[PDB]
């Protein structure tokens, strides 16, 4: 795969090559791939190759990465949660995966 | 002992393109 | 995703954000997501977003988390197994994944 | 060497709600 | 899940609770679960719960576990490969996942 | 750096029972 | 599973037994297995067992392996990307998963 | 903290054989 706007990768603490799970709100597909850096500021969320069987243009998707860490660290760990607008621009960054803005 | 924890979420993103022949 | 009663998360040694596998007894669906803390004592098992394609209200589900650990530790490791009643209240906590109460 | 081991199980839990538009 | 004859778990270096992938030769199903110790010498390969949607009695299955390890160790690592007969008794143990006896 | 490597294989095992209500 | 030409395993930094994800350009299948060393220079990409339900001869596939590593290392990590020709011979090796030759 | 990163890719490889009874 998935090509992500560099701005979105930075906002979400995703590195080029980092494993990424994609889930599709529209059809319920779930798959695992890796991030590819997309043109900064373009808003690209591009699905390449095999994954285009499961994800289609215009779909609403969630992108997820996981970390493995010591138990002690996991108890204080804070995720990077990035809410985007209709143009895939980051409008809110926080700790709560269930937070919705406005 | 290691736990697997959520670290990044980008949510309700709109797929801008999706094609079998694009590589990246 | 999955919103879990805080009482159930504590009983099962699940942290907010911890990866969780869900398997559905009724339809056989299997998916991977993360835990979101639900209102303590409410009995909430809530399926949010994309996963609602695969899991439906009233379904019986199993929630599973895994740990990675040194071989030496794994030989003495004891899981946290939480059996719940019809209202998602914890009625038994033990080491045996196959134990059933009464 | 690391093994992956079961650490938590909540079983035969009843799903109380399931909807596409709820976030968490 | 999967209940495995203790003899088979020992032969294959599987611990109780260890994550296990099951693939089904007959129908092509692939799923991830954990091992439960079965009665020693019974030959039990039991599929419990949700996984019984995908795996049926009499199916031929492969059981797989993975380890995570340092690059240096992985270059010399030797898996535990257990070939079984029609009664799920271990007849050969070796290093080669592709080896077939007689 | 960590690799994920095959460590155990039991192959062409015959499923002896498979039922939705058995727990283990 | 998957039997891979030893030349391709070496080119891609894959060890015998290393976990491998296969995605199928033709039908969109996605599965996880491990690498088996194939005859060096033969061009073999062989799908064995259960995975032959999902992958068929003549399909175009992508083979992927992942590593787990410290955050500091991940920021400078460079993958091994192997582009092959119609006969599964390596024609380009680089760092960019999205690079296409000529 | 550990990240999971792509380390190997072989792409647009042609499957030369695929059969249920071959072991490896
Ligand atoms: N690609
Ligand atoms: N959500
Ligand atoms: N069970
Ligand atoms: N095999």
């Amino acid at each position: 795969x998935v090509t992500i706007d560099a701005d979105l990768m930075d906002a979400a603490d995703l590195l080029e090559g980092e494993q990424v799970t994609i889930v599709d709100i529209d059809n319920g597909a779930r798959l695992v791939t890796y991030a590819i850096t997309g043109e900064r500021g373009s808003g690209v969320i591009g699905i390449n190759g095999a994954a285009a069987h499961l994800v289609h243009p215009g779909d609403l998707v969630i992108l997820i990465a996981y970390a493995t860490m010591d138990d002690a660290r996991a108890r204080t760990y804070q995720p990077r949660i990035v809410f985007v607008d209709a143009y895939n621009k980051p409008i809110d960054i926080g700790h709560d995966p269930a937070f919705v803005p406005e | 002992m290691l736990r697997t924890m959520l670290k990044s979420k980008i949510h309700r993103a709109t797929v801008t393109c999706a094609d079998l022949h694009y590589v990246g």
